[PDB]
């Protein structure tokens, strides 16, 4: 997360941290939508240009963190993961379009003061809130800065980040980047003259873009961290997939189980 | 230089 | 509130989603929640 701040303990309680076993190592985000499931991006599981397939048994779920690094001993939860679905039609070779992943979990995971899911969006939800300026909060551990200056220490956080950004206009999402955006996705960042800077970076792929609905007081996942061209770059912005868009697939693995 | 803490086999869920 | 998914093979936690432990719940607000809302309402 880039100008981001410190997460206050349990704010984003179904935020999950996507753990490679061998070798160790942060691969994305995610988010916790039941005791049984969590959502990712699909980019993150399965990349055929750099030979990545991931199954369920190269990876662990990590949730409940606050510190990236450190081991939370009777605070957080890291479990195997039975079976991982990835969208049937998630575009890897153009634009990452359907870019999204469910996780099951092995066994159901107790909830706590800091875990706990997240709500799936409703057309209500989506209408009224998903719309060009309207802000939206993304959260994960990822790198404060697009590179480094002098030591690489600079940009990898201590604990969880948080930021706040806005919902673009479509047209402007569309000429910033080359890349043909879908339906399927959105973006969201600062004016290429705002005060305010901030965006997701390396490591917070995976993660949730998360609302609050101001008819019912509970937060939403409208978004998944999904891709961008560098990091907090005026003039570019994040994209991210459009889960309302997708939630038919969802619904249908969830009850199938794949 | 172990990026992360290790964790016990034991505690996984 | 009303669910979507089937609890038998959703598991437990729609009918509470979204409701966070340390805040929501204790009818307490994090520190920059408002400017969520502020941009909901602005307009
Ligand atoms: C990923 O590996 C699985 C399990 O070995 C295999 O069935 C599938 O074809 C692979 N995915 C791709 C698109 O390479």
């Amino acid at each position: 997360i880039v100008e981001g701040w410190d997460a206050e303990k349990g704010i984003a309680p179904w935020q999950v941290m996507l753990f490679r076993k061998s070798p160790q190592e942060l691969l994305c985000g995610a988010s916790l939508i039941s005791d049984r499931w969590v959502l990712t991006a699909a980019h993150c599981i399965l990349y055929p240009p750099w030979d990545k397939n991931f199954t369920e048994n190269d990876l662990l779920v990590r949730i409940g963190k606050h510190s990236r690094t450190r081991y939370e001993r009777n605070v957080e939860k890291i479990s195997m993961l039975e079976k991982i679905y990835v969208h049937p039609r998630y575009n890897w070779r153009e634009n990452l379009d359907r870019d999204i992943a469910l996780l099951k979990l092995k066994k159901p995971v107790p909830f706590s003061d800091y875990i706990h899911p997240v709500c799936l969006p409703d057309k209500q939800t989506v209408t009224s809130l998903l719309r060009a300026g309207y802000k939206g909060r993304v959260t994960g551990w990822g790198n404060l800065r697009e590179t480094w200056t002098t030591n690489i220490n600079e940009i990898q956080p201590s604990v969880l980040q948080v930021v706040n950004l806005p919902i673009v206009e479509r047209p402007v999402c569309k000429a910033s980047t080359r890349i043909r955006i879908t339906d399927n996705m959105f973006c969201a960042g600062f004016k290429v003259n705002d005060t305010k800077r901030g965006d997701a970076c390396e490591g917070d792929a995976g993660g949730p873009f998360v609302m609050k609905s101001p008819f019912n007081n509970r937060w939403y996942q409208m978004g998944i961290v999904s891709w961008g061209e560098g990091c907090d770059r005026k003039g570019k912005y994040g994209f991210y997939t459009h889960v309302f868009r997708l939630k038919r697939w969802i619904q249908k693995v969830i009850d199938q189980f794949g | 230089q172990n990026t992360f803490e290790e964790f016990p086999l034991s505690d996984i869920e | 509130f009303h669910t979507f998914f089937n609890e038998k093979t959703f598991g437990l936690g729609e009918a509470d989603c979204g409701l966070r432990p340390l805040f929501e719940k204790k009818s307490l607000k994090d520190t920059t929640e408002k400017e969520l809302l502020d941009s909901y309402i602005d307009g």
